[PDB]
C-alpha cells in the first residue's frame, strides 16, 4: 500500500498517487497588469485616469 | 436651492458625462483597447461638468 | 437661466426665446464637431478634425 | 557578397558615428531623480513592464511559422518550370497550393484563425 | 576676513545631496574602471566626514537670522566619522553592487598609472565640466582626511540638527542602483548592514 | 580569410552561447550565430540561395520565441561577467592573429564554388540554382514533397489539438 | 576583380546612402506639406525661404537636445537599437535596380525579406528595452503586425517573381517594355500597397507607433537622437516600398527622369492613404491578412501557374 514497496528515508516521505490516473490542474489566482491610460495620454482627453 | 438671500444656498450641477462614466466600467468590459479608446469617445465626457 | 427665472417666475420675451434656440443650436453643432472631431482623433482618423 | 559584407560594415559604422555625434552635440544637463523615471501617462507604474504578458495569439504564432517554412519550398519552383517535367510540375504546384487552401480553409471553418479570448 | 570684518565663514566637508559630486562622482561610470573601483590607499588611509546639504543651508539660514554669528567661523561636518573604504562599500551595498553578482573590487589607486591619464585626458578634452566631476582636483579633495580644529563651533552651535547618511543615502542612491529593470520581491534584496564609525582611538590608531 | 575570421566569429559566440543563462541573450547569441552560419554555408555553394532560405527560417522562428520570452521568463536577471568579456576578448585576438600568420589555401574549404567549377563543365553555364532545386520537382522525389505537405498538414493538425485556443490565453500563473 | 570597380561600388554606395538620407529629410517635408493640403491648411512656410529648410530645422533640434538616461530600462540595448534599424532601412536600399552593375542581386527578393524581417526585430528589440508598459505594447504589435503580413508579403512577391521566372528585379525592366503591370495586377496593386503600409507601420496600420491607443508606441522612452534614426529608418523604409511600388508595377527603368516623379508620386500616396483612412485594430489586421490576402496570394498564384504554363506551351 506504499508508494513503492520496500521505503527508504527519502522515499518514504512520499504519498500514494492517486488510483485514478487524472489529476485535474488546480486554479491559480493571477495578478494582471496595471495600465493606467492616465491624464498625459490623448485618448484619455486630458484629465481623465483611467486604471486598466 | 436658495434661502431667499442675495446668493444661492445651494446649486447642484447634473454631468450628462457622469452616469455615462459610471457606465463605462460594464460597457467597455471584455474589449481591446482600441475598443475602450473608442468607447471613451462614443460616451460624450468633457470632465470638466463631471468634476464639477 | 431657466433655473433662475423658474425660481423667480419671470418670463423671458419672444425675440430671447427665439436667440436662445437658434444659439442652443449653434452650439449643438459645435458640440458634435467637437464629438465627431474627438472620436475621429481617438479613431484615427486626423482629417475630419480640421475639416469641421 | 564579401562586398556586401564591407559595405554593411561601413554602414554600421556610418550610423555608430551619427549616433555618437547625436550623443557628443546634445546639451549635457544634470540627472534629475524623477526624470529617467518610465513614463507610464504621468502617474507611478504599479507594475514593471517585466510582468508576463498575456498571449491570445499563440495558435497563430505557430501557425505562421508552419506556413513560413511552407513558403521555404514554394520559392524553388519559378527556376524549376523551365527545366523539369511539366505534367509532374503541375501535380506537384496545383497538389502544394490546394493542399495549403484545404487546411486554411479547415482552421478557418474550426476558427483556430481567432484569437483565444 | 580683512576686506569685510565681520563675515560668517562657515566651512564645509564634502557635502552629499541630489545633483550633487560626491555620490555622483563614486556612481559614475567613468569614476571606476571594468567594474573595479580604485581608491587611495585602498580607502583605508583617508577619513572623512561628510555633510548633508539641508543641513549646510539651514545653517545659511540660521547664520543670517542669528546677528550673533557675524565674524565667526563654524564648522559643518556630519554627526559621525567614516572611513573612505567603508563609505564606498556601503555606497555600493546600497547600489545593489556586491563582490558576486556585479563584480565589485577594491584596489590601490597607487598602482594604477592608467586612471591618472584618464583624468588627465577628462580634464583636457571637456571644453566644459569634466565628465563625472573627474580631474586631479577632485582627486586630492577625495584624498585629504577632513580634520576639525578645536574650540571652532560646529553646526551644533547654529542650532540646527544634523542628518546622518542612514537616513538620506539609501533613499539618495536609489537611481544608481544597479538591475532595476528586475520586478524584484520584497526579500528579494536583502537591507544592507549600516556602515562603520570610526571612533578617536581607532582614528589615532590608524593615523600613527 | 573572410572564411577563417568567420571561423572565429563563429568560435567566439559558441563560447558566448554556452555561458549565457538569459534566453534574450540566448536569442542574440544565436541572431549574429545565424548571421554567420548563413554567411559561410554560403561559401560552400555555387549559388547564394539556401543561406537566404535559412535566414528565412531562422527570423520566422525566433519572432514567435520572443513572444513566449515575454509570456514566460520576461523577468530575470542580466549579469555581465569581466572573465568571459576577457576570454572572449583573448580568443578572439588570438584566432585573427593564428588566421593572420596561416596559409589560407590549406585552410579554404574543398567544396566547389561557382567559379571553382572547370570551364568544361555545360551545367555550371546554366541559371544558378535550376538544376540544384529541380528535384524537388522531378519524377524520382516528388513523392517526398508529397509526403512534406502532407508532414506539415498533420503537424499543423497536431498544433491545434495541443494548443486548445478555448482554454484561454496562457502567462505565468494563468 | 578589377580594383576601380570596388572603388566605384564604394563611391555609388555611399552617394546613395547619403542621397536616400537628404529625401528621407525632404519626404518629411514632402508629408508636412500635402498632409496639411490634404486639409485645408498650409504646410510650413515661414523658416527659412518658404519651408525648405525646415528639415534642419528639425535635424539641428533633435542632434542638440538631451538624451534620455532612462531609470529601469536596459541602457546597453536600448543605445544600439536604433542604431541598428537606421543600418538595416539603408542596407535594404543596396538592392536597388541599377542599370550600371551596382550590386549584381541576383536574389534580391530573398535579400528584401531578409532585410525586412530584420528592421521589425529592431522596432520590438528597441520596445522591449525601454522598459516601459506603453514600449512593450508598442513592441508586441509590431511582432504581432509582422507575423500578420509576412507570409502574404511572400507569396504576393512569388506571384510577381513568375511573371519574370528570375528573382533579378533587373529582369522587370525587360517584361515592362510595352506596358506597366499595373494592368494585369491592379488588385495586388490594392494588396501590396495595404502590405507596404504594413511594412513601413503606416496609417492604416500603425500599431507600432500609435497616437490615440498609445503615447508614442514603441517611441515612449526614445529622444534626441533615437528618435530621430528610429524616424529616419522608418521613412527610409517608406521610399524603400515607394520604390518597389515603382518597379514591380511601374516602369523599371531608371534613365529617365519619369520613375522619379513616380517615385514621388507614389510617395505622396503613402501620404495621402494616411491622411484619409482611420487606423484598424491589429485584431482586424491579423483577421485580414490570413483569411483575406493570404488567400487570395494562393488563388492567384494559383491562377498565375495555370498561365504560366499556358504561356509555355505557346511558346
Ligand atoms: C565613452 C563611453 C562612456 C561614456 C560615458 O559614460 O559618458 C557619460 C556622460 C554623461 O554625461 P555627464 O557627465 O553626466 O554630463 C556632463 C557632461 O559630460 C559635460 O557637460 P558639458 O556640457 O560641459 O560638456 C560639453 C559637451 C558638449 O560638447 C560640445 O558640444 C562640443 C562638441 C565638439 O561635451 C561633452 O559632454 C563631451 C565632451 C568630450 C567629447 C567630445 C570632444 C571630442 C573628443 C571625442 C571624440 O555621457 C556623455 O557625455 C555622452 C557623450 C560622450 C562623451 C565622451
Ligand atoms: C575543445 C574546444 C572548445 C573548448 C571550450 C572550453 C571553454 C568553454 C567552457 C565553458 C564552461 C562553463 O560553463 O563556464 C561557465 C563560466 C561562468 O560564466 P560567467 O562568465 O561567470 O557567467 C556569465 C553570465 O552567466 C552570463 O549571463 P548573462 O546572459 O546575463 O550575460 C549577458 C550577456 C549578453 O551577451 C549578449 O547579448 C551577446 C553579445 C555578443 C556580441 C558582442 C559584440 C561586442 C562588440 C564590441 O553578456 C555576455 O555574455 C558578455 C558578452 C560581452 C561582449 C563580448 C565581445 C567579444 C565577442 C564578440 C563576438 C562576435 C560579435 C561581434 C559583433 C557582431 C555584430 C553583428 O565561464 C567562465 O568562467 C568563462 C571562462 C573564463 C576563463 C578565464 C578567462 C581569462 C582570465 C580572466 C581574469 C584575468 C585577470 C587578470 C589580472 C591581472 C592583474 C593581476
Ligand atoms: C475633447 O477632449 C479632449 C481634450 O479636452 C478638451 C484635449 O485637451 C485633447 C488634447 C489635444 C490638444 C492639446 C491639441 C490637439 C492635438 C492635435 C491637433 C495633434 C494632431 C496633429 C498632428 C499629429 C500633426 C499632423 C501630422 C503630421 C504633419 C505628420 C508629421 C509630424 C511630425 C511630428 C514629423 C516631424 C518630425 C521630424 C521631421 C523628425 C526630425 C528628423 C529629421 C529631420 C532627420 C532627417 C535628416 C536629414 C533630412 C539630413 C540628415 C543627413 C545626414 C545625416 C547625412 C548628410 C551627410 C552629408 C555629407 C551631406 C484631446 C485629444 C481630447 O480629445
Ligand atoms: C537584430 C538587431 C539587434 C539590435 C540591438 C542590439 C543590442 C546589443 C546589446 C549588446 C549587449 C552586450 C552586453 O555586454 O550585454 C550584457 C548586458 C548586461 O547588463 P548590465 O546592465 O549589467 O550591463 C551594464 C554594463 N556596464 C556596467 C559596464 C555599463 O546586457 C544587456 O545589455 C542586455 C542585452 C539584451 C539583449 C536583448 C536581445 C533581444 C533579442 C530578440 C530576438 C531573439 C529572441
Ligand atoms: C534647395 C535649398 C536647400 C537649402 C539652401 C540653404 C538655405 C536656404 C537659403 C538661405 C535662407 C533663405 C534666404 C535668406 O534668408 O535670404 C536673406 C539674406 C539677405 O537678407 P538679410 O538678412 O541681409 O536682410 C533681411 C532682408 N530685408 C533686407 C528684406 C530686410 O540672403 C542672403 O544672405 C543670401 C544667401 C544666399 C542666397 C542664394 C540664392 C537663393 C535663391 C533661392 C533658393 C531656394
Ligand atoms: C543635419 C544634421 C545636423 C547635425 C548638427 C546640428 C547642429 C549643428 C549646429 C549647432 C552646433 C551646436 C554645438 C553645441 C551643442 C551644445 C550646446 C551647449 O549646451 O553647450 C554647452 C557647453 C558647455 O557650456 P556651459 O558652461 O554652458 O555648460 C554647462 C552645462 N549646462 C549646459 C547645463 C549649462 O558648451 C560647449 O561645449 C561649447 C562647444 C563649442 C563648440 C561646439 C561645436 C562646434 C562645431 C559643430
Ligand atoms: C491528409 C491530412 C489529414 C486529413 C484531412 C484533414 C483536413 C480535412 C478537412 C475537410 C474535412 C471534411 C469533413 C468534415 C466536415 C465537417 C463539417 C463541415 O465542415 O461542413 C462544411 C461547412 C458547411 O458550411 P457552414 O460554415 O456550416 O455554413 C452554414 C450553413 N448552414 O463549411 C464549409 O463548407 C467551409 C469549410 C469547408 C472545409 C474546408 C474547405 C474544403
Ligand atoms: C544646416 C542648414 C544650413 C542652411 C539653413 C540655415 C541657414 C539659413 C537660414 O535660414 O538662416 C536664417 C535666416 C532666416 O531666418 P528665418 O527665421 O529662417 O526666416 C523667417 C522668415 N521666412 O537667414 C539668414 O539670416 C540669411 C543669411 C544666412 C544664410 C546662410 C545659408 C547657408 C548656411
Ligand atoms: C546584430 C546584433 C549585434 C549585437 C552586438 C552589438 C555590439 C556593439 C558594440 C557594443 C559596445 C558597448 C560599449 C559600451 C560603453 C558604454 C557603457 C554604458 O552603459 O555607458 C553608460 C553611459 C551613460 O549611461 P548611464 O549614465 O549609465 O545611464 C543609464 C542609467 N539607467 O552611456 C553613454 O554615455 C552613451 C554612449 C556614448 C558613447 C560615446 C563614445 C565617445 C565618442 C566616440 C567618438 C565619436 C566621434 C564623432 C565624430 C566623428 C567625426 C569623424
Ligand atoms: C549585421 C548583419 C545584419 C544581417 C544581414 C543579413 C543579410 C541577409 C542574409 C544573408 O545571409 O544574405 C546572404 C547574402 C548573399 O549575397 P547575395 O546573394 O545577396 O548577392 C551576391 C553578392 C556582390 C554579387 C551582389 O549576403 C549578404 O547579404 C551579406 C551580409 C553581410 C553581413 C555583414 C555582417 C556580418
Ligand atoms: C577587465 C579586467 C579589469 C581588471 C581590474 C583590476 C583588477 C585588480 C585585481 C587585483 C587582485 C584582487
Ligand atoms: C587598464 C588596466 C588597469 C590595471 C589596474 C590594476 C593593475 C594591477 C597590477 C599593478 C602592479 C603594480
Amino acid at each position: 500500500s506504499g508508494p513503492v514497496m520496500y521505503p527508504d528515508e527519502v522515499t518514504s516521505l512520499w504519498t500514494v498517487p492517486p488510483w485514478n490516473s487524472k489529476v485535474t490542474p488546480v486554479e491559480k489566482s493571477v495578478r494582471n497588469l496595471t495600465l493606467n491610460f492616465g491624464p498625459q495620454h490623448p485618448a484619455a482627453h486630458g484629465v481623465l485616469r483611467l486604471v486598466l | 436651492i436658495s434661502d431667499g438671500s442675495s446668493r444661492p444656498y445651494r446649486c447642484k450641477i447634473k454631468a450628462p458625462g457622469f452616469a455615462h462614466l459610471a457606465a463605462l466600467e460594464k460597457i467597455g468590459k471584455q474589449h481591446m483597447l482600441a475598443d475602450v479608446v473608442a468607447i471613451i469617445g462614443t460616451l460624450d465626457v468633457v470632465f470638466g461638468e463631471i468634476d464639477r | 437661466s431657466l433655473a433662475v427665472e423658474k425660481l423667480l417666475n419671470i418670463d423671458v420675451p419672444l425675440r430671447a426665446k427665439y436667440i436662445r434656440t437658434l444659439f442652443a443650436e449653434i452650439t449643438r453643432i459645435l458640440n458634435h464637431i467637437m464629438a465627431v472631431g474627438t472620436h475621429a482623433l481617438d479613431v484615427g482618423a486626423l482629417t475630419p478634425f480640421f475639416w469641421l | 557578397m564579401f562586398s556586401i559584407i564591407f559595405i554593411a560594415l561601413l554602414i554600421l559604422l556610418i550610423t555608430t558615428i551619427v549616433m555618437f555625434l547625436a550623443s557628443i552635440l546634445s546639451k549635457k544637463a544634470l540627472i534629475d531623480r524623477e526624470k529617467s523615471s518610465p513614463f507610464e501617462c504621468g502617474f507611478d507604474p504599479k507594475s514593471s513592464s517585466r510582468l508576463p504578458f498575456s498571449l491570445r495569439f499563440f495558435l497563430i504564432t505557430i501557425i505562421f511559422l508552419i506556413f513560413d517554412v511552407e513558403i521555404a519550398l514554394i520559392l524553388p519552383m519559378i527556376i524549376i518550370m523551365k527545366y523539369s517535367n511539366i505534367m509532374i510540375w503541375t501535380i506537384t504546384s496545383i497538389i502544394f497550393i490546394l493542399i495549403l487552401l484545404i487546411g486554411l480553409y479547415h482552421e478557418w471553418n474550426q476558427g483556430m484563425l481567432n484569437w483565444s479570448n | 576676513r580683512d576686506a569685510f570684518p565681520n563675515a560668517t565663514i562657515i566651512r564645509p566637508a564634502d557635502i552629499y545631496g541630489s545633483e550633487d559630486r560626491f555620490l555622483r562622482y563614486y556612481a559614475h561610470i567613468w569614476r571606476r574602471q571594468f567594474r573595479s573601483m580604485p581608491l587611495w590607499h585602498k580607502g583605508e588611509k583617508t577619513v572623512k566626514q561628510p555633510v548633508y546639504v539641508s543641513d549646510v543651508a539651514q545653517a545659511i539660514i540660521n547664520a543670517a537670522k542669528d546677528p550673533d554669528s557675524a565674524g565667526r567661523i563654524y564648522q559643518a561636518v556630519g554627526p559621525k566619522r567614516y572611513q573612505l573604504s567603508e563609505l564606498v562599500d556601503w555606497f555600493h551595498r546600497l547600489m545593489r553592487k556586491d563582490q558576486k553578482r556585479w563584480g565589485y573590487m577594491r584596489y590601490d589607486m597607487r598602482w594604477d598609472p592608467t586612471f591618472l591619464l584618464k583624468a588627465k585626458l577628462n580634464s583636457f578634452i571637456c571644453p566644459g565640466t569634466p565628465i563625472g566631476g573627474l580631474h586631479p582636483a577632485r582627486i586630492e579633495r577625495e584624498a585629504v582626511t577632513d580634520k576639525v580644529l578645536t574650540g571652532v563651533p560646529t553646526l551644533e552651535d547654529l542650532g540646527v540638527t544634523l542628518t546622518t547618511m542612514e537616513q538620506q543615502v539609501p533613499w539618495e542612491l536609489r537611481p544608481y542602483r544597479a538591475a532595476l529593470y528586475y520586478d524584484a520581491e520584497l526579500g528579494e534584496f536583502e537591507t544592507p548592514s549600516p556602515p562603520k564609525c570610526i571612533e578617536a582611538r581607532d582614528e589615532l590608531r590608524l593615523f600613527a | 580569410m573572410i572564411q577563417l575570421m568567420l571561423y572565429s566569429l563563429i568560435i567566439t559566440t559558441s563560447i558566448i552561447f554556452l555561458n549565457m543563462i538569459h534566453p534574450l541573450a540566448l536569442g542574440l547569441t544565436l541572431l549574429i550565430q545565424t548571421i554567420f552560419v548563413c554567411l559561410l554555408t554560403g561559401l560552400m555553394t555555387k549559388s547564394f540561395w539556401y543561406s537566404y532560405i535559412l535566414f528565412l527560417i531562422f527570423l520566422g522562428g525566433m519572432l514567435v520565441l520572443f513572444i513566449y520570452v515575454t509570456s514566460l521568463a520576461s523577468n530575470e536577471m542580466f549579469n555581465l561577467s569581466m572573465k568571459l568579456t576577457l576570454f572572449s576578448s583573448l580568443i578572439l585576438i588570438f584566432m585573427l592573429i593564428l588566421s593572420f600568420i596561416m596559409d589560407k589555401t590549406s585552410s579554404s574549404l574543398f567544396l566547389m564554388n561557382n567559379d571553382m567549377q572547370s570551364i568544361i563543365n555545360m551545367n555550371s553555364y546554366f541559371m544558378e540554382n535550376s538544376l540544384s532545386l529541380n528535384k524537388l520537382y522531378n519524377f524520382p522525389t516528388n513523392f517526398i514533397t508529397i509526403l512534406l505537405m502532407n508532414y506539415l498538414l498533420i503537424t499543423l493538425i497536431v498544433i491545434v489539438k495541443i494548443t486548445k485556443l478555448f482554454k484561454g490565453p496562457i502567462r505565468m500563473m494563468s | 576583380m578589377f580594383y576601380m570597380e570596388f572603388i566605384l561600388s564604394l563611391i555609388g554606395s555611399l552617394l546613395l546612402i547619403i542621397c536616400v538620407l537628404v529625401s528621407v529629410a525632404f519626404l518629411t517635408l514632402l508629408e508636412r506639406k500635402v498632409l496639411g493640403y490634404i486639409q485645408i491648411r498650409k504646410g510650413p512656410n515661414k523658416v527659412g525661404l518658404m519651408g525648405i529648410p525646415q528639415p534642419f530645422c528639425d535635424a539641428i533640434k533633435l542632434f542638440t537636445k538631451e538624451q534620455t538616461y532612462p531609470l529601469l530600462s536596459n541602457y546597453l540595448s536600448y543605445y544600439i537599437s536604433p542604431i541598428f534599424s537606421l543600418f538595416l532601412s539603408l542596407f535594404v536600399w543596396m538592392c536597388m535596380p541599377f542599370f550600371v552593375k551596382l550590386y549584381s542581386f541576383n536574389l534580391g527578393g530573398l535579400f528584401f525579406l531578409c532585410c525586412t524581417s530584420l528592421g521589425v526585430y529592431t522596432v520590438m528589440v528597441a520596445g522591449w528595452s525601454s522598459n516601459s508598459n506603453y514600449a512593450l505594447l508598442g513592441g508586441l504589435r509590431a511582432v504581432a503586425q509582422t507575423i500578420s503580413y509576412e507570409v502574404s508579403l511572400a507569396l504576393i512577391l512569388l506571384s510577381f517573381i513568375f511573371l519574370i521566372g528570375s528573382y533579378n528585379m533587373i529582369y522587370f525592366f525587360f517584361y515592362q517594355v510595352y506596358m506597366w503591370f499595373l494592368i494585369i495586377l491592379f488588385p495586388m496593386a490594392l494588396v501590396w500597397v495595404s502590405i507596404s503600409l504594413a511594412e513601413t507601420n503606416r496609417t492604416p496600420f500603425d500599431f507600432a507607433e500609435g497616437e490615440s491607443e498609445l503615447v508614442s508606441g514603441f517611441n515612449v522612452e526614445y529622444s534626441s537622437g533615437g528618435f530621430a534614426l528610429i524616424f529616419m529608418a522608418e521613412y527610409a523604409s517608406i521610399l524603400f516600398m515607394s520604390m518597389l511600388f515603382c518597379v514591380i508595377f511601374l516602369g523599371c527603368d531608371v534613365f529617365n527622369l519619369l520613375f522619379y516623379m513616380k517615385l514621388t508620386f507614389i510617395s505622396f500616396v503613402f501620404i495621402w492613404v494616411r491622411g484619409t483612412l482611420p487606423r484598424f485594430r491589429y485584431d482586424k489586421l491579423m483577421y485580414l491578412a490570413w483569411k483575406c490576402f493570404l488567400s487570395f496570394s494562393l488563388n492567384y498564384l494559383l491562377f498565375f501557374i495555370g498561365f504560366k504554363i499556358l504561356l509555355f506551351s505557346l511558346l
